[PDB]
């Protein structure tokens, strides 16, 4: 049993880290409808910027 | 509010052109198109696409490939249908709809591309008078009837506009392409014929135009 390395099953999350940054700003092309041909937009429930 | 204001007679060749530009008044600017449509002869409504006044240009129809494409000017809040390369079935008529009123909500009142072969003579105007003694009463039948528009089209009225009031036109009948028309202007007793009636008619295919006095018979 030569030793060597092994990326080891334990999932414990000590001495390792994930830059858990902000979520970027999701692109919505689907929010506003173009009511009619016109401008009857929606937005149903986001920060719809 | 939305209103596109449709071009008048589009007159188009065997392979012509069709250019309806409809002045919308109208044109925003904000969040919406004004949705263009065609119009067959019995299909009621057929979709154009959707095209701002200072959205500018339309995404035009789906299932209307062939000569039609969407266009307009931007900075006038206007719109347009150009529609080259006339087929024999390109009489048509054509709409805006400006979306205030939230839907398409200011609907085009139809504008007129007429793309056929036809005689070529602009329309000719002559006084329709009443009955050939006097003739005159609390109306006074005056007119003009203008016929033989060859292309599209020949616009004729009776009395003209000013002894206009009161008129019954009979409407443009075809004799083998050839468009014909009558205004018989209601005048007075005071407006015509004993006063002064005149109907009027142009034509700019011949580059011409030409009015006949629409007076009492005698």
């Amino acid at each position: 049993e030569l030793p060597c390395s092994t990326y080891a099953q334990s999932t414990a999350a000590t001495a390792e880290e994930i830059e858990v940054h902000m979520p970027p700003d999701t692109p919505d092309r689907t929010l506003m409808s173009q009511q009619s041909g016109n401008v009857k937009i929606t937005v149903n429930s986001q920060t719809v910027r | 509010q939305i209103q596109l204001v449709q071009s008048g007679r589009e007159v188009k060749n065997p392979g012509e052109t069709v250019k309806i530009s409809c002045k919308a008044s109208g044109y925003t600017f904000t969040e919406y198109p004004m949705l263009w449509v065609k119009q067959a002869p019995g299909k009621g409504f057929r979709w154009m696409g959707l095209i701002y006044t200072n959205t500018g240009e339309p995404t035009y129809a789906e299932e209307f490939k062939g000569r039609f494409v969407f266009s307009l000017e931007i900075s006038a809040s206007t719109a347009y249908l150009q529609i080259n390369n006339l087929t024999n079935e390109d009489t048509a008529t054509y709409f805006c709809v400006r979306d205030y009123f939230i839907s398409l909500d200011y609907w085009g009142q139809g504008t007129t591309l007429t793309v056929s072969s036809a005689k070529t003579t602009a329309p000719s105007v002559y006084p329709l008078a009443p009955v050939c003694g006097g003739t005159t009463g609390s109306s006074v039948t005056l007119g003009c009837l203008v016929k033989g528009y060859f292309p599209e089209p020949v616009t004729l009225t009776w009395n003209s506009g000013s002894l206009s009031s009161g008129v019954h036109t009979f409407p443009a009948l075809l004799q083998s392409g050839l468009y014909t028309l009558s205004s018989s202007v209601t005048v007075t007793s005071n407006t015509w014929p004993s006063q002064t009636i005149t109907c009027n008619v142009a034509h700019p295919a011949s580059s011409t135009k030409v009015d006949k006095k629409i007076e009492s018979r005698r």
